[PDB]
RNA sequence: GCAGUCAAGCGUUCAUAGCGACAUUGCUUUUUGAUUCUUCGAUGUCGGCUCUUCCUAUCAUACCGAAGCAGAAUUCGGUAAGCGUUGGAUUGUUCACCCACUAAUAGGGAACGUGAGCUGGGUUUAGACCGUCGUGAGACAGGUUAGUUUUACCCUACUGAUGAAUGUUACCGCAAUAGUAAUUGAACUUAGUACGAGAGGAACAGUUCAUUCGGAUAAUUGGUUUUUGCGGCUGUCUGAUCAGGCAUUGCCGCGAAGCUACCAUCCGCUGGAUUAUGGCUGAACGCCUCUAAGUCAGAAUCCAUGCUAGAACGCGGUGAUUUC
RNA sequence: CUCUUAAGGUAGCCAAAUGCCUCGUCAUCUAAUUAGUGACGCGCAUGAAUGGAUUAACGAGAUUCCCACUGUCCCUAUCUA
RNA sequence: GUGAACAGCCUCUAGUUGAUAGAAUAAUGUAGAUAAGGGAAGUCGGCAAAAUAGAUCCGUAACUUCGGGAUAAGGAUUGGC
């Protein structure tokens, strides 16, 4: 007979079922609208999240109390070493949706990728793409025909790329492989750009740039079987409740004589796919660079890796994307970094950023120094050394 | 905040729910300010309205001049003991909570303030700032 | 961007670190972390704390 | 309880801007009556708490039509249930009442929703105190005080989790269907402007924040501590020392890591089609008319975009396929 | 002065564990009190060992408020067996 | 032994080491803990929990049956050598 007072329901019904994601590499369910009037380039990038740190920068926001003032912001540093092309895939518009028509692979497929097709790599004969490589022997034909098949039909073209996970601290040898939509001009130019990159390499600076807003697609940190209180933000029952209080009291009215799809129940928290949008890029680091974490303001040779390594991850020896704020996923987890589905003409989105300082103290405790230099300069000499 | 204020106020952590008592920092004759309402505050079941720095609150004086008691009046919050984080990265906090009595517009009833005053508050109410010692 | 100093331990305080306290007078204090701020609230004396 | 028809009358003038007597037609099933059909080999009997969902006779929020609409404010009506609808003092209360905030503090249903969900304050056993009644035993929807809240391991539903069979095994995908989400306020500016004798006094565009909700996240700050990590302390036991045991983790200070908080930070898409309504051309009716044919604009609406799942009897592309 | 029916509620005490009306009226305490207290009393239906009024001390009795206190709560988090 | 102590805590003689066991450490529990700012706003109601606590010296109101009230309240001190 009508709830006594009114309050909004606990939780978002759009994010159901709260199950564990079908895979640990979160699917990319849309790419940007293809403008065929501009160069061929990747529309998303693979990468491994490494950790977070802090930035200092002047804000450029006219009319704000913090315009022309320093602000400190959290950033996450996702470890993105260059990816490698090994295939193209053509999709044909049907009245039942996009369909993969064919796929052509590269002559040579690396061990990192090859392993992705094996459960038990070590005790296998590694016969992965052996007979398929023979298709390249007949000077063209087999391969050439299918490239032509894509050019003729095929409404959209995707490339198969994969991570060089070896260039990365991770114990995992098996590499992550994914399709990526080619958004540069002409279906023909697409497959050609694709063919001219087989076995070769694409890096993030050819995909993303400073102050670019990018979305982030990842499976959310797992937490196992959750009670109703934390899974749904439900009010706790009073201390005097017999047999428990981390519940909900009324799982339903008498009629319908059924528990309904919409009330809160205990079960899996975490490990959910999430496409989080609109994270402004704050740095496109270079791997060779020894001043990753340096600034035109803070002019010392230091790498983006904090003292002690990124905790539970290790060092950043490759190019990296530094994005504002936080991002779905935990450290070590594969992340797709997709560029935007729309042209945010905002103001927040238009602000060009210059970092003033990048934090690099140990995240493994209350870090007090930025560099080995600084720690020595401050502490003087110790019983060890010299 | 409240209204009749000049400007906007980036959110600071809430320190003072309803029923909180804070010090009175002005010459008005009042020792306490007892919080009974907050002019910003929206609505959530079971949620206590709670003020922070520079918020106008409705108060009563639980201690002090008899001619000042048993009646509800506007009040402005100049200090909070509850930690909060300025956009420049720094978490800070005062030693007590205090407010100054005021009218619905913003004009302080008294003309003095003992102790320091949060700048967020001062940058929001001219008269508070006018009558302020050290700010922050 | 300034580096501040722990006003109890003399430690360097980079942006975002620790807490700032504003005592009754208007004496502003700074701690690089909870440890020196706990010691401070405990009415210790830095001169007697071997690592400061 | 709610809504109509008539128009005497109110409304300075004027029935119908807003109302509306006398009479009169209805609607509703959260009232309360009436009935006694079901249940007396028992359907747990009030209120609150908690949580979901629905109704619209709509309080707020979107876009309109109208006014006794100058402006500001308000009131009447339409499309509208997409989204909100609160914090408290007194009472067991439902109800009521006052304080207070607010965009607004709308009304109802779901076995007077919800007791193997709680709680047990009231009513509703036996103790006891009153008043009234009675010769008395005792009685009084009169007052008063104390009075045990049981079971799920089954089926289904719901939440999540595996999984036989479609040659085998692996990788990359499609998308049917189902779900879906954002919300509301202020300040600056427009502008002391339009309007106005005055008193007063808006809005669009632009800018900066905030509320309510949601999804992640842990660099920072904070919480937490069997890191029994370091140190300090009491008592006792190992002859002393060093170093340790015992005191249900003996106690205290700090304390990484992990988890975690509007106690922390980040993020929350943009196209179309329509509704009310206002219109274009335009007859019916050689005039007139937004409508009859045709047509434009047009809403917190809806349909897509986007977001989540992925049919375990929906599908596609691709790799390798057994001599011990 | 009179009637019923023998007398006609004195001393006291009260919206009291007894007051229907009733959330009584005034005062006090609160921002706000169907609560509490101090008062008032034609008291439906208080009242004198069917005991009345007062009362220091005592109470795991009922009831109000203040200080201290605190995860009762705002609003939840974390740890151990 | 500590201490006021047949208290609690540790020990000697003596007696036990017996109450299915193994591997994990989800939810929800039962039992034991702690929480920034606020401080009863929770609730029929401070239910539960939290705060106080030994000892020495100082200090101690109304009222009263003169016995009490009273550890009233409120303070300072406490190791080791
Ligand atoms: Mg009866």
């Amino acid at each position: 007979s009508h709830r006594k007072y009114e309050a909004p329901r606990h939780g978002h019904l759009g994010f159901l079922p709260r199950k564990r994601a079908a895979s640990i590499r979160a699917r990319v369910k849309a790419f940007p609208k293809d403008d065929r009037s501009k160069p061929v380039a990747l529309t998303s990038f693979l990468g491994y999240k490494a950790g977070m740190t802090t930035i200092v920068r002047d804000l450029d926001r006219p009319g704000s109390k913090f315009h022309k003032r320093e602000v400190v912001e959290a950033v996450t540093v996702v470890d993105t070493p260059p990816v490698v092309v090994v295939g193209v895939v053509g999709y044909v518009e049907t009245p039942r949706g996009l369909r993969s028509l064919t796929t052509v692979w590269a002559e040579h497929l690396s061990d990192e990728v090859k392993r992705r097709f094996y459960k038990n790599w070590y005790k296998s004969k590694k016969k992965a793409f052996t007979k398929y490589s023979a298709k390249y022997a007949q000077d063209g034909a087999g391969i050439e025909r299918e490239l032509a098949r894509i050019k003729k039909y095929a409404s959209v073209v995707r490339v198969l790329v994969h991570t060089q996970i070896r260039k990365t601290p991770l114990a995992q040898k098996k590499a992550h492989l994914a399709e990526i939509q080619l958004n540069g001009g002409s279906i023909s130019e697409k497959v050609d750009w694709a063919r001219e990159h087989f076995e070769k390499t694409v890096a993030v600076d050819s995909v993303f740039e400073q102050n670019e807003m990018i979305d982030a697609i990842a499976v959310t940190k797992g937490h196992g079987f959750e009670g109703v209180t934390h899974r749904w933000g439900t009010k706790k029952l009073p201390r005097k409740t017999h047999r428990g209080l981390r519940k909900v009291a009324c799982i339903g009215a008498w009629h319908p004589a059924h528990v309904m799809w919409s009330v809160a129940r205990a079960g899996q928290r975490g490990y959910h796919s999430r496409t989080s949008i609109n994270h402004k890029i704050y740095r496109v680091g270079k791997g060779d660079d020894e001043a990753n974490g340096a600034t035109s303001f803070d002019r010392t040779k230091k790498t983006i890796t904090p003292m002690g390594g990124f905790v539970h991850y290790g060092e950043i020896k490759n190019d990296f994307i530094m994005v504002k704020g936080c991002i779905p996923g935990n450290r070590k987890r594969i992340v797709t970094l997709r560029k935007s589905l729309y042209t945010n003409t905002s103001r927040k989105a238009l602000e060009e950023v210059s970092l003033k300082w990048i934090d690099t103290a140990s995240k493994f405790g209350k870090g007090r120094f930025q560099t080995p230099a600084e720690k020595h300069a401050f502490m003087g000499t110790l019983k060890k050394d010299l | 905040s409240g209204n009749g204020a000049q400007g906007t106020k980036f959110r600071i952590s809430l320190g003072l729910p309803v029923g909180a008592i804070m010090n009175c920092a002005d010459n008005s004759g009042a020792r306490n300010l007892y919080i009974i309402a907050v002019k910003g505050s929206g609505s959530r079941l079971n949620r206590l309205p709670a003020a922070s720095l520079g918020d106008m609150v409705m108060a009563t004086v639980k201690k002090g001049k008899p001619e000042l008691r048993k009646k509800v009046m506007p009040a402005i919050v100049v200090r909070q003991a509850k930690s909060w984080r300025r956009r420049d990265g720094v978490f800070l906090y005062f030693e007590d909570n205090a407010g100054v009595i005021a009218n619905p517009k913003g004009e302080m009833k008294g003309s003095a303030i003992t102790g320091p005053v949060g700048k967020e508050c001062a940058d929001l109410w001219p008269r508070v700032a006018s009558n302020s010692g050290v700010v922050v | 961007m300034k580096v501040e100093i722990d006003s109890f331990s003399g430690a360097k305080i980079y942006p975002g670190r620790g807490t700032l306290f504003v005592r009754g007078d208007s004496k502003i204090f700074r701690f690089q972390n909870s440890k020196s701020a706990s010691l401070f609230k405990q009415r210790k004396n830095p001169r007697r704390i071997a690592w400061t």
